[PDB]
């Protein structure tokens, strides 16, 4: 048998995010993402009773945002081991959920507070100031600079703030076999080789 | 106030506390020394 | 014969939401997802008076939302078990019931309140103060801010809040073979073998 | 209000509690021994 | 054995910014980036308890800009080493996080005041001037001025500086084998003689 | 003001301090001496 | 209010009784056994 | 004036001192003799 144990679906372990990242939540968060690393803690709780340790293992992640629940839903990208004088070094999909929810916790910030200030005094003198002609009666520099402040301020995108030192759980969303790197490498020569 | 609740009933967040990584890193490892104890 | 006896459709089994997930409930849920996972928790009741113990599998799920119903409509991706020294990975497809209803019973949360507040008040501003004109008889600013906040304002979308601790059924809505990983395996070899 | 009779009667929902994934875990391990039984 | 062990996917090494850059903070920051170059300090941590010692090595960076979360986002472009009579140059993918967060945190400056002052001024005048009109009652100039400004005030974009002293830790994103330039030129050799 | 918290809760930032580039490498070499130490 | 006229006469409808879909089955078991007797 | 702060911290810039091309060899070379040394 080999030295790791079949790592099944569903199983999970305890972590501590070293790497805080900004993620990026407006309608383009999964394509333009950013990367984030999550340290292992504890010991992964498999399904049936079951502990393998893995500790001081780094595992590296890659994030995005969404608005509508305010948390910050993350993929697991690679997982990387040193245990004894074997290195790990594997693809893996998974998911880290905070406080039983997946995704982690997370406030929205926006920095427009300037910007669309500006943007509504500009006008409001603009508006105002169509009044005062009807009481004169016997505003194009205020419609350009609001649009282009408009023009401005539209560039800015929700962001979520997740930073380090906070407790989470990362969970193997799909199975998979924890294998060596010298291993894999002699398995590939032996693909490669054709025997036939 | 759009109708629905607009309320989250777990009130508990993350709370940057400006770690260095690094820092960070020690702060995982003694962990895993004495919560696995 | 072999060990698991076969599963039929229909079956059920009582479950704890161990993972809690954040439902997408727009017109777009059933393509972009949340993860979520639960533990069993008690013995298959099979349909005619048969009860198999499976305790402590692992299930992996996948949900989206419905805003109609209120309630997260689940979708089963996998189980996993590992009972003595056989590991189980297998495919099943299968809904979650809670209170003798498909899904999960959950509120609608809009996080809107104050993006849809400052629209309204924008031209709360604009209208009266154009009947302010009227008096004044002897605007631009309110509109503009008032169509970029609507533009922030649409990208929200309602989200069903499942957490952890409740208590659920498990459905498999077809009926499946349990089967091991190392027998699936040497099946997979021996249909590979072209024992013509 | 639309016209339709507009409430369930059904009253329970869930309850999120803001339990941590891993203690959920346990929660489920103990229930099943005591209430398999 | 080689003489570098294999560096995993995740770990990380402090570092001093040795040159500071403007970084392009518009819509098209990830296409026209600023070089910026970085010096380790410290030893590389490794992922389980392991150290290795990478000191005085010079790392070229390229950056960009990001204005929703007022940071610069930086990748990796190769890692110069000179060690004993033995020199590196690879090209490896990573990231920079500056206080526990990815990216390094910068301020967002505007040259526009003086432009932007301008445009309004002219038109102020415009308008006001078209409310004189409507006292006298019994521009072109300011709307030329006003469309020429714009166009000019347009054309600046946001930059985040990012300076010299400051403190950073430098990520490998992805992990590499760290090998010297002869040993690789020898490499390059055997696979071309094409040993059959 | 946009209605979403609109502060970082961090406060630390980079500081300019306009060091020659030359000078930031005696000071980057002098700092892994003593800290690593 | 439309013309045609607007009532079942069946008045008989479901009720929502909010059991777990496991007592059902129990409740199914020996209504089986004593129903059918 | 944009909302962002409108200022760099560095203040130090270049200083055009109408010197001929030439001169400014000489300038770079006996600085490189001196400071050098």
């Amino acid at each position: 048998k080999p030295r790791f144990p079949w790592i099944s679906s569903g199983s999970f372990v305890e972590a501590i995010v070293v790497e805080g990242a900004d993620a990026n939540a407006s309608v383009t968060g999964d394509k333009n993402t950013a990367p984030m690393q999550l340290r292992l803690t504890g010991k992964v709780q498999m399904p049936n009773d079951e502990e393998f340790d893995l500790t001081g293992c780094f595992v590296t992640l890659e994030a995005w945002g969404d608005v509508s629940s305010e948390r910050a839903i993350v993929r697991s990208r690679s997982i990387s081991c040193k245990l004894g004088d074997d290195d790990i070094d594997q693809k893996i999909a998974g998911h880290v959920s905070f406080m039983g929810k997946n995704g982690i916790k997370g406030e929205v910030v926006m920095r427009n507070g300037q910007i669309l200030l500006y943007a509504g005094g500009a006008g409001f003198l603009d508006g105002i100031g169509k009044g005062i002609e009807k009481a004169s009666s016997t505003s194009s520099a205020a419609k350009t600079l609001s649009d282009y402040y408009i023009k401005r301020a539209e560039q800015y995108h929700p962001v979520i703030p997740i930073g380090a030192g906070n407790e989470v759980t990362l969970v193997f969303q799909d199975g998979f076999q924890l294998e060596t790197l010298e291993e894999a490498r002699a398995k590939a020569a032996a693909r490669k080789k054709q025997n036939q | 106030c759009a109708g629905v609740k607009s309320s989250f009933d777990c009130d508990a967040t993350t709370s940057d506390t400006c770690m260095t990584m690094t820092k960070a890193n020690q702060l995982a490892r003694d962990k895993a020394a004495k919560q696995a104890g």
